[PDB]
RNA sequence: AGAGUUAAAUUAUAACUAAGCUGUAAAAAGCCCUAGUUAAAAUAAAAUAACCCACGAAAGUGACUCUAAUAAUCCUGACACACGAUAGCUAGGACCCAAACUGGGAUUAGAUACCCCACUAUGCCUAGCCCUAAACCCAAAUAGUUACAUAACAAAACUAUUCGCCAGAGUACUACUCGCAACUGCCUAAAACUCAAAGGACUUGGCGGUGCUUCACAUCCACCUAGAGGAGCCUGUUCUA
């Protein structure tokens, strides 16, 4: 309901995620201040 | 613990309001369902009672949308009536 | 683009408060358990310079629970702090309790100056097995 | 014409509603076949029980 | 974005084995929830401590501190305030929404159909 | 009660209604008052358009009274604004011409001055929670705690003097003892503080 | 089904700091070889993704990687054959956490419980059993159709081919039998006796120490005033006379 992907993408994207946190590609407890300025996918807002 | 410390679930207080910023954060940690199971894993819950919630949360949101959504999209008619005493 | 909240350990930033940098800044650990609320405001370097509870603050296993309490502890302990001469704390609290809220803005209340507000709660991605509900 | 709130045992019962004695419409003409809550309108049912054409 | 209902619940055709087990029948019902009255707080706590900080260094004597007083009944006077402007305040409802009564003539203008 | 809800209360006070020129939205509210056909209540008899009376003197006075006796109330209210006057007529002229510009010889703003001072700020009440009361720190509305003042002296003076010792006589020394905030009525203010002090974490029990 | 791997947490155990820490509606007990912070393996368990609906015959299966791998040119089918959650038994390991039990502490007329503190078998791995669940989606399998049609409710109503099962209620997941690595077990399963019912759904009330809204105006709490219960006496009951 957020990124608003396929069933597939969305579960390949999942997969994804943890094969890059476990071979150690990607942080588990946060976003990788590198990407924090990144182009912007997601509907959440979290400051009002 | 092994992560970079500071960088997990972080605001920073602007202008000196401390209030405003820890509301913030709340908003964030409710927004992503951490305060949810911080309450929820503070006691166990058996793996039925888990199902029921589930699906019970399930319904209570399908119910949720569909009626957000009748309300939403007769909005419409609720302005001040044309026909009224004919 | 003003104040984005998380300043990166690289050294791309610069900001300063007393002139030292965001990493200098000595850090304010606040317990609040469902029973209890601790505060501990420790160097940078990990050596502590003050500790206030709420039953080292003169209340009882009741009472001691509630967010007064929390307050109570906030300012005696911003003030242990202040005497060993710490104007600034970026806090983290553990737990989520009834003294969260009301030690934070305590210790601002006794004096003390806040910059950044992080939560470090233990969220287990499922490690141990919690006790039983209480009906039962 | 009756173009309002239909009372439920109009054709149904006259003799109480309209008077102690009377006669009844012979031909009832439907401009729409429902009512404001798009159920059928009641004299549908009403007049096929009370042996009247409609159209 | 609606969840599916499909193949969730326990049924004759269904291939698969139950999502949802509902405890009442979904329907969107004519009426509407009503509006949830919320709770209060403790009020005023703040100032009220303050003061017991000041008597408590003070021995006791009111004539030591004027300010912690009239700023704890200033303080009462904002929530006797807050109390009545409450009271009057039912226009409130969910402001950029309609009052609970209003949604449910909007409904029974236009019910779902169970039957038929 | 004999009165509808129709009757609206009766302004008693003279310098209202003699000098309406200078004031607009008041105009237009006692014009409002009078041409809307409102029934006015009788003003009570004991409330008086005379400079000499005051409301505070009216309810002490009041509070004081047992029985139907309006008139031997009256008249120990007499006798103690007449020892008030008359004791500190006495610390005047034995004293030095310092403590002749200090002391206060009017009984009116020494009662007023005597309440102000013996006026609790914060009164608990009992609230039951699993079983128990606790008694939790509440801040009190102005009319409750005047209300708190004059009957704690009346109960007081009533209470404690000995069978010789009149009522005036004792009203004029706790008034007076209360002026200086000596005297036991700001003792038990004092412990109704202490009271509120010693649970006022409990003031988290309190929903309102 | 293997083989390897570990992200957050927890803990050993050290170093600083504080004397308290833990716990409930409220308290005690308990621990102060305790708590906070900083360090850290082993065992266990697998946030979020999931508002998804895949896989497996069912039980089941949602941390990571790879190897092996999902019967049947496909109707039905047993007492035969192979499976089967939890708990349980046997032997050998494991033990952070949880926890029957037991022991303290409260709660109480009592509390063998609800509430707290410990702590064990026990959950975990390897081999072997035990073969039971509300093992339920209480809806048999395989073709079909939406034609006829509403006992009631609920998952609308039916044909066709099957296989399993049901002859009042108890007695009874019982007594006897047979078989089973069980020997307080499982399976299969009666009768004497007793009753005139037992049951499914439903309707109206009444009630609910259920949830929600709005109230009580001398009225429940908060608040105001004056009394009763103690004394003498008046008068009415109740016992004795
Ligand atoms: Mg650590
Ligand atoms: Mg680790
Ligand atoms: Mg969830
Ligand atoms: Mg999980
Ligand atoms: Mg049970
Ligand atoms: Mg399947
Ligand atoms: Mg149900
Ligand atoms: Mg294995
Ligand atoms: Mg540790
Ligand atoms: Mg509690
Ligand atoms: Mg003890
Ligand atoms: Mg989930
Ligand atoms: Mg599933
Ligand atoms: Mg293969
Ligand atoms: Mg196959
Ligand atoms: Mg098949
Ligand atoms: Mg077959
Ligand atoms: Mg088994
Ligand atoms: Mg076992
Ligand atoms: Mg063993
Ligand atoms: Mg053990
Ligand atoms: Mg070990
Ligand atoms: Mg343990
Ligand atoms: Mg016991
Ligand atoms: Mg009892
Ligand atoms: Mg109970
Ligand atoms: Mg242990
Ligand atoms: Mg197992
Ligand atoms: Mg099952
Ligand atoms: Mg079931
Ligand atoms: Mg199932
Ligand atoms: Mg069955
Ligand atoms: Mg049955
Ligand atoms: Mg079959
Ligand atoms: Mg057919
Ligand atoms: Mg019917
Ligand atoms: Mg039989
Ligand atoms: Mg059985
Ligand atoms: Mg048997
Ligand atoms: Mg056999
Ligand atoms: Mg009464
Ligand atoms: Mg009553
Ligand atoms: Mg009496
Ligand atoms: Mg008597
Ligand atoms: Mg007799």
């Amino acid at each position: 309901h957020i990124t608003g992907l396929c069933g597939k993408k969305q579960k390949e994207i999942t997969k994804a995620i943890k094969r890059a946190q476990i071979l150690g590609f990607m942080p588990v407890t946060y976003k990788d201040p590198a990407y924090l300025k990144d182009p912007k996918v997601c509907n959440i807002k979290y400051r009002e | 613990a092994n992560h970079l410390k500071f960088i997990a679930r972080t605001v920073m207080v602007q202008e000196g309001n401390v209030e405003g910023a820890y509301r913030t954060l709340n908003r964030i940690l409710t927004m992503d369902g951490l305060i949810e199971d911080i309450k929820r894993r503070r006691y166990y819950e058996k793996p039925c009672r888990r199902r029921q919630r589930e699906s019970y949360e399930t319904c209570r949101r399908i119910y949720n949308m569909e009626m957000a959504r009748k309300i939403n999209f007769l909005m419409r008619k609720n302005r001040a009536d044309p026909w009224q005493g004919c | 683009s003003f104040s984005i909240y998380p300043p990166i350990p690289g050294q791309e930033n610069s900001l300063r408060w007393a002139g030292k940098k965001f990493e200098e800044i000595p850090i304010a650990h606040i317990k609040a358990s469902y029973n209890n609320t601790q505060i501990q405001v420790v160097s940078a370097a990990h050596q502590p310079l003050a500790h206030a509870s709420c039953g080292t603050e003169g209340f009882r296993n009741a009472k001691k629970g509630t967010g007064i309490a929390a307050q109570t502890a906030g300012i005696a302990a911003a003030a242990k702090a202040t005497g060993k001469g710490v104007t600034h704390v970026r806090v983290v609290v553990k737990g989520l309790g009834p003294g969260r809220l009301s030690a934070i803005k305590g210790l601002t209340m006794g004096g003390l100056e806040v910059i950044s507000i992080t939560d470090n709660t233990p969220i287990p991605h499922n490690g141990c097995r919690p006790r039983k509900a209480r009906r039962l | 014409a009756h173009t309002r709130y239909f009372k439920g045992g109009l054709l149904t019962n006259a003799p109480l509603l309209l008077g102690p004695g009377v006669r009844l419409p012979d031909l009832i003409i439907f401009l729409h076949t429902l009512n404001n809550v798009f159920e059928p309108h009641v004299a549908v049912r009403d007049a096929a029980k009370m042996n009247i054409p409609t159209v | 974005a609606t969840p599916s209902l499909r193949g969730r619940l326990a049924r004759l055709g269904n291939p698969r084995r139950p999502i949802l087990k509902p405890n009442k029948p979904l329907i969107l019902a004519n009426h509407v929830g009503e509006r949830r009255r919320e709770k209060g707080e403790a009020t005023c706590i703040t100032e009220m401590s303050v003061m017991m900080a000041c008597w408590k260094q003070n021995e006791f004597r009111d004539e030591a501190c004027r300010k912690e007083i009239q700023d704890f009944f200033d303080c009462a006077s904002r929530a006797e305030a807050a109390r009545k402007m409450r009271s009057i305040q039912e226009n409130l409802g969910e402001l950029g929404s309609l009052p609970p009564k209003k949604l449910n003539k909007l409904l029974h203008r236009f019910p779902n159909k169970p039957h038929v | 009660s004999r009165y509808g809800p129709e009757y609206k209360d009766p302004q008693i006070d003279k310098e209202y209604y003699r000098k309406p020129l200078a004031e607009q939205t008041e105009e237009e509210k006692y014009e409002r008052d009078f041409k809307k056909t409102q029934l006015i209540k009788a003003a009570p008899a004991t409330k008086t358009s005379s400079v000499f009376e005051d409301p505070v003197i009216s309810k002490f006075t009041n509070m004081m009274m047992k029985g139907g006796n309006k008139v031997l109330a009256r008249s120990l209210m007499t006798q103690t604004l007449e020892a008030v006057k008359r004791k500190q007529f006495a610390k005047y002229h034995a004293a030095s011409a310092e403590e002749q510009a200090t002391i206060e010889r009017n009984p009116y703003t020494i009662f007023h001055q005597a309440l102000k001072n013996c006026e609790p700020v914060i009164g608990l009440v009992p609230i039951l929670k699993g079983g128990h009361f606790y008694q939790v720190p509440v801040p009190l509305a102005d009319r409750r705690r005047r209300f708190l003042a004059m009957k704690w002296m009346i109960a007081e003076c009533r209470e404690k003097k000995h069978r010789r010792v009149l009522m005036p006589e004792k009203l004029s020394q706790e008034l007076l003892e209360a002026f200086h905030n000596q005297g036991p009525v700001i003792k038990r203010k004092h412990d109704m503080h202490k009271m509120a002090e010693a649970n006022r974490a409990l003031a988290h029990y309190r929903w309102w």
